[PDB]
């Protein structure tokens, strides 16, 4: 019965798998053996819903990098994780001299040694980051949407002047830690409609619960 | 909000309202003398005191009120029904709460209260020649109740405009809803049968009959909770 | 070289393990926090929040849903009538679901506690009456009639004089394990039943509303639990 | 004669004769660190520490020796057999009692021993070329137990010759019958499966053949009856 299952830390700890490069050795998607992450926490489907109990929040996160094949084999090709701290500028070909800026944390492991791991700190320039902000950060629509709460972004890549030997799959778990909330509100109870703003079906809106005959039966 | 938790059951009822303590005395175990001198009576403090929920009545605009008997009620669905069926002798203090949902646009009031020895009286066969003792239903209407006929006369001829002489709380729906009464073990023997006597009868009347404006769900469900303080059997079968 | 056999786990990566790992900016300083009013330090805190309980969660239709959280009481209903009746099941579907308490016990696997439902009158306040509400513990079917509803622990509640009353709930434990088509999830089975009945007619003055609504305020008493954790969520983050 | 009573049973054993502790070591709970630090594991007292009396087997002048296998043989016929189907980790001590009735006129003698990770294997075919492993008749025998087929290679080719190295105890007919053994729990885990690792195998062959003139009753029961010394087990299902 112990209430340490309630925590905040408890309740939002676990690495949850947040993002998932592809690296196809010949295709459409990520054609030149790199790819942009930005930091999203809600790269987990039903965090959304959870974060969103609050208002307010503080935290770190622990990301780890588990890379393999499609096929789920292991091979001895070496990559390169970068990061893109919020406000420096992200790569745009496969030598961009951005992979070469040391202000952008790079990480490189072979995928024979275990998953990657690193943490990144309470990014934001403020006090917490905020998943609702009523107003504008003084044409377009720039409602609903805040400024710095932006974590970053990870850039992966295969090592090497020249593309990959075999097909990739990146699949980056972070979970967060140390966590610090304020206040709290409703429990979202609409599907959610985009990634950006709250919006929701405006005529599809359906009872928070299931449903019964009369109120007397049970 | 505050939920109770006194067993694998979880009531979410009010912090604590008022209770009406039955003739004034919590039910308690026993000093050291009964119909038991050299079969000391082991007390079940096990499974069988926890919260017991009866199935929900639906209270109509019509109901003419309800009523149950202790400690059949019972003797049915539990593991206190477990006891009182394998058991000879029987003595148990009690704890009743009857809850009810309803919205600030209802309004009614119940007189619920706890009459000791509850003997039932039918219609005597229609008019009055008929020694017909009421059916095994009237006597030990089990874990779902059952209806007066007759509540002006609360069955047996007395009127109910005196029940309050007993244990007993109201429930009027503009005031509030939840009303609790902790009955003590009242009978003239220190341990009685279990199955054949029924040591008293809980009512629920409704004096201020429910009423809604047209378009509110018409029925208000009466949920009724109970907690066995202090069971106690001799001599199993 | 310092002597050392690797265990088994090694080069393992566990999801819920949390040893460390370098920060990726060392010289960081994460702009300090400053105070923001009322932090939130164990969800048990909200779990004692009276929230709505939608008891009256029968309409569907899209333009109804706020008559969810409210049910009637009237002229029409006589003495003794039920009014309405639901579970004792903070978790599962029902009634709770509308209740903060209920949405986070969803992300919970099982629990115990004493919950604590509350009633409000809100008719008008010529309006005068008794409303009887009954709890009856697991087992013990809702009872038949009004009069043995009284018989067992019940609350007789008049609006005539107080305008609000709050009910006990004991305690509930969803932890009596079951598996039902697939969905092995701990059922209550300690379901209780909060029963509310008509005690006397409604009853009011000319020129008062004859209909009166009665709102229901849930949430968990002090000694809740909560234990294990699922992520169960229907409403998922979808891309644009 | 003086007869043991732990629990709802009562087995009218030997006053007091000799008993092998296993390994030197009673079967304990645990001091306070296992695999549950923020779940404290219920300790069943209740029920689960009672006798329980398998079905006697019968022992012919062919009987090639039986086995079971813990804690599966109880996982069956219980509330022990309760507590290890509802519950995931678990953890306990035990303590067995082989009993032997016949006459000073019959012979013989049986080896009674526990072999930790008993481990069997078939015939692997029937010459030798087959990677069968034993069905889920030999793996966990329920408490009715399974035959040795090769009583010699004890069915995984070591030799009983040297099965002595394990706790045991002999039961020679014309020198005694009941045998005990008190095991502890021997694991290299503090809570593991109590439904599909067997922490155990209770062996009992007979190393000198049963025999008799003819005209005695020519099997001989074995009695078994254990008891579970410190259950232990965390979450249930």
């Amino acid at each position: 019965h112990s209430t340490a299952e309630t925590t905040l830390d408890s309740f939002f700890s676990r690495a949850g798998l947040v993002g998932e490069i592809d690296l196809p050795l010949e295709g459409t998607t990520n054609p030149n053996g790199y790819a942009n992450w930005d930091i999203d926490i809600t790269g987990y489907a039903q965090m959304r819903r959870k974060v969103e109990l609050f208002t307010y929040m503080r935290f770190d996160a622990e990301f780890t990098f588990v890379a393999c094949t499609p096929t789920g084999g292991v091979v001895p090709q070496l990559l390169q994780y970068m990061f893109v701290p919020p406000g420096a500028p992200k790569p745009d070909s496969r030598e961009s001299l951005a992979w070469q800026t040391a202000t952008n944390p790079s990480v490189f492991v072979k995928l024979s040694d275990p998953p990657a791991q690193v943490s990144v700190p309470f990014m934001s320039p403020a006090s917490a980051y905020q998943w609702f902000y009523d107003g504008y950060p003084t044409k377009d629509l720039e409602y609903g949407a805040c400024p710095n709460n932006m974590m970053g972004t990870f850039s992966v890549r295969t090592v090497g002047t020249s593309k990959s030997k075999y097909p990739l799959v990146v699949r980056i778990y972070m979970r967060m830690k140390h966590v610090r909330a304020w206040i709290p509100r409703p429990m979202r109870n609409q599907n959610y409609l985009f990634k950006a703003n709250p919006n929701y079906a405006g005529n599809s809106i359906k009872p928070t619960g299931a449903s019964r005959t009369a109120i007397t039966t049970l | 909000v505050a939920q109770l938790t006194i067993g694998n059951s979880t009531i979410t009822t009010q912090e604590a309202a008022n209770i009406i303590v039955g003739y004034g005395e919590w039910p308690s175990y026993c000093s050291d003398s009964d119909a038991t001198a050299v079969d000391k009576p082991t007390r079940p403090d096990v499974s069988v005191n926890r919260f017991y929920t009866l199935d929900t009545k639906l209270w109509e605009k019509s109901s003419k009120g309800w009523y149950w008997k202790f400690p059949d009620v019972l003797t049915e669905t539990g593991v206190f029904g477990q006891n009182a069926q394998f058991h000879y002798l029987y003595r148990s203090g009690f704890c009743i709460h009857v809850q009810c949902n309803a919205s600030k646009f209802h309004q009614g009031a119940l007189l619920v209260a706890i009459l000791p020895e509850y003997v039932i009286g039918t219609v005597a066969g229609g008019t009055g020649t008929e020694d017909s003792h009421p059916p095994y239903k009237q006597t030990q209407p089990g874990a779902d109740g059952f209806e007066l006929q007759h509540p002006y006369v609360l069955d047996a001829g007395i009127p109910i405009s005196q029940l309050t002489v007993c244990p007993h709380q109201w429930i009027n729906l503009r005031t509030n809803n939840c009303a609790t009464i902790i009955v003590p073990y009242i009978n003239a023997l220190p341990f009685d049968s279990a199955l054949n006597h029924c040591n008293f009868g809980l009512l629920v009347v409704p004096i201020s009959p429910l009423d809604y404006d047209q378009g509110a769900t018409p029925v208000i469900p009466i949920t009724i909770t109970l907690a066995p303080m202090c069971s106690e059997f001799a001599g199993l079968r | 070289g310092f002597p050392t056999e690797l265990k088994p786990g090694t080069n393992q990566f566990l999801t819920t393990d949390d040893g460390v790992s370098a920060p990726i900016l060392p010289n960081f300083y994460p702009t300090p926090c400053i105070h923001i009013p009322g932090e939130v330090r164990n969800l048990l805190e909200l779990c004692q929040v009276e929230t709505i309980l939608e008891v009256n969660n029968v309409p569907t239709n899209a333009t109804s849903l706020m008559e969810r959280l409210r049910f009637p009481v009237s002229a029409q209903a006589g003495k003794g009538e039920l009014c309405a009746v639901f579970r004792a099941d903070p978790g599962r579907s029902g009634p709770w679901q509308s209740t903060l308490l209920g949405q986070l016990c969803g992300y919970y696997t099982q629990w115990s506690g004493s919950l604590e439902v509350t009633f409000m009158f809100t008719g008008s306040f010529m309006a005068t009456g008794k409303m009887l509400i009954a709890y009856t513990p697991p087992g013990g079917p809702l009872p038949k009639d009004r009069a043995t509803a009284m018989l067992g622990t019940h609350v007789i509640w008049d609006f005539g004089l107080q305008s609000s009353v709050t009910l006990v709930i004991p305690w509930i434990s969803n932890t009596h394990y079951r598996a039902h088509a697939r969905d092995g999830v701990f059922d209550y089975y300690t379901t209780g039943l909060v029963s509310i009945w008509y005690q006397t007619n409604y009853v009011v003055p000319i020129g008062a509303p004859n209909t009166a609504y009665i709102i229901a305020l849930a949430a968990a008493q002090k000694n809740f639990t909560m234990k294990l954790c699922k992520d169960a969520s229907d409403i998922l983050q979808t891309g644009t």
